[PDB]
RNA sequence: GUGGUAGUAGCAAAUAUUCAAAUGAGAACUUUGAAGACUGAAGUGGAGAAGGGUUCCAUGUGAACAGCAAUUGGACAUGGG
RNA sequence: UUCCCGAGCCAGGACGUGGAUACUGUACGGUAACGUAAGUGAACUCCUCGACGCAGGCAGGUGCUCCGGGAAGCGUUGUCUUUGCUUUUUAACAGCCACCCUGGAAUCAGUUUAGCUGGAGAUAGGGUUAGCUGGCUGGUAGAGCACCUUGGAAGGUGUCCGGUGCGCUCCUGACUGCCCUUGAAAAGAGGAGGGAAAGUUGUUAUUUACACCCCUGGCCGUACCAAUAACCGCAUCAGGUCUCCAAGGUUAGUAGCCUCUGGUCGAUAGAAUAAGGUAGAUAAGGGAAGUCGGCAAAAUAGAUCCGUAACUUCGGGAAAAGGAUUGGCUCUGAGGGCUGGAACAGCUAACUCAGAACUGGAGCGGACAAGGGGAAUCCGACUGUUUAAUUAAAACAAAGC
């Protein structure tokens, strides 16, 4: 349901202990691409234009952090 | 073409059963009960509507913040405040012409 | 234009140039005897001072 | 133009009811649908809401009269009289 | 203005000898209509094959209009049933076989 | 309980069916296709209430019932929902 | 709407971490209308919502219907046809996009389709607030839909961009009118006035809807018919039985007539075509001579333009009576909107009237639909009501007296 606008608030969502998974959405036009946190209550989602920028922040993304998903 | 049938147990036109065509993701056309619409408050002696406060059915008034009910003033929850300015004028007043005379009443 | 009058916009338009060129017309005869009655009393005036 | 020669506002009922009852009618309907002078404010914006029930609509005010005018003329009878009674009592 | 360039290769057709991939070329020349007339191409339109595959050239056009005039061939030669006009791409048709 | 009447009155409103193949002991009437019609969105369409109460769904079938027929069925039987 | 996958919300009760506020006593900002992530409020009292008529048009919105471009597949092809048809969708939920100040109005001004508004402060300039089923993003393409290719179920592309309206549907909004008619209640939710209580710089105490986090949600109905075969009429009976949604063409039109989606061909058949029936058509000349009686059937019928009496309670009579025109095709004229500053220059969108030419077996509201009229008498004034299954009237009622 709810968005995220900036990366203080994303990464902090994401550390956060009762985040299940992390949905990572790609699609074509170019690259434009969506992560989604499926917390507890809401599901919260970032929009990211640059494919780049989206490459270096999956790094970011912590690894004892459980799932990630990918259409492709 | 395509037409529809009413969802919920009432299958009569009256108020409660109030009704909004919507089409889906399925390209299905589809009623949903948007209930009556709420009057927004009117609030005395005027009965004019309030301006800051919204238009809910009142069990939803509950959900929102104390902020959102009232407006920050002296009896602002259920006034006019143009209403209000009366309220003042006249307690300012009618104290003052009581109070003249209980000084003139020493003599 | 709410009793009948004027038809379609172009009666309405043309009506309006009518009634403002009256105006121009009036307002060369009404400067005229603005400047005049004012050079009336400003004839007046400096030979009224000539006077003492 | 004036687009009836007597019967003025009761055209409404027509070809019925006989001539007579149907002029009675037309002199207290033309009183009810009038607009009456408020008391209060000043500006002739009195309507009647009900029988009985008179309404200034600029004002807000309601106030009570006659049926079908703001005063009946013995009620403006008993508002001079009573004013009366009342100062040759002191 | 621009310029777009499609395709309709015949190659599944010919190799069996069943279409002339020359009469198809010739077809659209006469056939094609600019501006509502017909046989009046010029500048516009460039009809133009490698024999294997046709090309047309287009300035305002429809993608749909090349697969009009291929139905219309396929009609006149009684080849309807044997063959049927596909898009491989954007840009370009394909004629296949039915099963 | 049984006749004559009598294999008689009659089965004629709501425009309408036809051709092929499959199934079967048996096909004007079941199913599937192809044609041709009707209903003509204040529909013979899609959903509720009252009333009904398992008629719903599947598989099976010797009668009787479905005012001709019947391989079909709101019928009959065994399951399920 | 109950199963599953996904996305949420509500009632009751709550731990925890991290933020706000106060600690001689409950946050601040704005001139204001009121505002923001939070911002204590006992007894008692007052108020709001719940909470309400009908008719009328007007504006805006959802859905439907419609026109055009783009991309897919499909259909037609002796002839013509840049062509005709189908698909091109986005949920609840969640975030963001009347009133105040300045001012002081007559040469009165603002304004609606309609009227209303204004020194009890108008126009104007700048604000605040209400809102819908409005716009953008999230939900959300992974789904749904339309197609294509390899297996003998695996993998792909595409799902785009705009208009139009006295249109049809339901909804909202503010108005106007009508009444000797003025159009429910209670549960429940909230506001305010009041200031009872607590709190001394830390395990404090107000926040249980400040943000996030955590736990639980019992009982019963839920199949199917809802009617020319699942109900009631003894029956699979031409009867009856409350509600919702409601496409295209013709047209004023939910009239009649034909069609698309959805549904159906269920109603014993075949052969002959006598009289007599049942329903349906048509008849030379005459035109009510038939008959108790014009009963039945004919004739009239739409729209436009012209014209319209006696009598009258002056409202009516009146569609009185009485006439003329209408098709097709090709044109002409009148009627809007948006852009840059004497009115010009560009781009452009409606179905509505008026008129002319030509053409035809003098037809043209070409089917459907659709008043016969006039002159007098009796009764009842009128609308309304009545003997369910032989009587709808002059009977009942009615306002007035």
């Amino acid at each position: 349901a709810k968005e995220i606008r900036d990366l203080r608030k994303f990464l902090l969502t994401a550390r956060r202990p009762d985040a299940k998974r992390v949905t990572i959405v790609r699609q074509h036009k170019s690259t434009v691409t969506k992560f989604k946190i499926r917390c507890s209550r809401y599901l919260y989602t970032f929009v990211v234009e640059d494919r780049e920028k989206a490459q270096k922040l999956e790094g970011s993304l912590p690894p004892s952090l459980e799932k990630v998903s990918i259409p492709g | 073409a395509p037409r529809l049938v009413y969802r919920r147990h009432n299958h009569y036109a009256t108020g409660s059963n109030r009704v909004r065509r919507v089409r889906t993701p399925g390209a299905k056309v589809v009623f949903h009960n948007v209930g009556k619409q709420p009057s927004r408050p009117k609030c005395g002696n005027c009965h004019r509507a309030l301006p800051g406060i919204p238009a809910v059915a009142p069990h939803r008034l509950r959900l929102l913040k104390k902020r959102e009910r009232t407006v920050h003033r002296a009896y602002g929850g259920s006034r006019c405040h143009a209403c209000v300015r009366e309220r003042i004028v006249r307690a300012f007043l009618v104290e003052e012409q009581k109070c003249v005379k209980q000084v003139l009443q020493v003599k | 234009c709410k009793g009948n009058q004027f038809k379609n916009k172009r009666v309405l338009i043309e009506a309006i140039h009518n009634e403002k060129n009256l105006k121009l017309k009036e307002k060369a005869l009404q400067e005229q005897l603005e400047a005049r009655k004012s050079k009336a009393a400003a004839q007046k005036e400096k030979r009224r001072m000539k006077e003492l | 133009a004036k687009r009836t020669k007597k019967v003025g506002v009761v055209g409404k009922y027509g070809t019925r009811y006989g001539a007579s009852l149907r002029k009675q009618v037309k002199k207290i309907e033309l009183q009810q649908h009038a607009k009456y002078s408020c008391p209060f404010c000043g500006k002739m914006a009195t309507k009647r809401q009900a029988v009985g029930i008179w309404k200034c609509r600029g004002c807000s005010k309601v106030m009570t009269g006659g049926a079908w005018t703001l005063q009946t003329a013995a009620a403006a009878t008993v508002r001079s009289t009573v004013a009366r009674l009342r100062k040759q009592a002191g | 203005p621009v310029k777009v360039k499609f395709t309709v290769d015949c190659q599944k057709p010919v190799d069996d000898n069943i279409i002339e991939a020359k009469g198809l070329e010739r077809f659209l020349q006469t056939h094609i209509k600019v501006d509502g007339k017909c046989n009046n191409l010029g500048d516009r339109v460039q009809v133009s094959r490698e024999k294997a595959k046709v090309f047309v050239t287009a300035e305002p056009f429809s993608k749909r209009y090349i697969k009009y005039l291929t139905k219309k061939y396929l009609k006149k030669q009684m080849l309807r049933d044997f063959m049927r006009v596909v898009s491989s791409r954007d840009t370009v048709y394909e004629l296949r076989y039915f099963q």
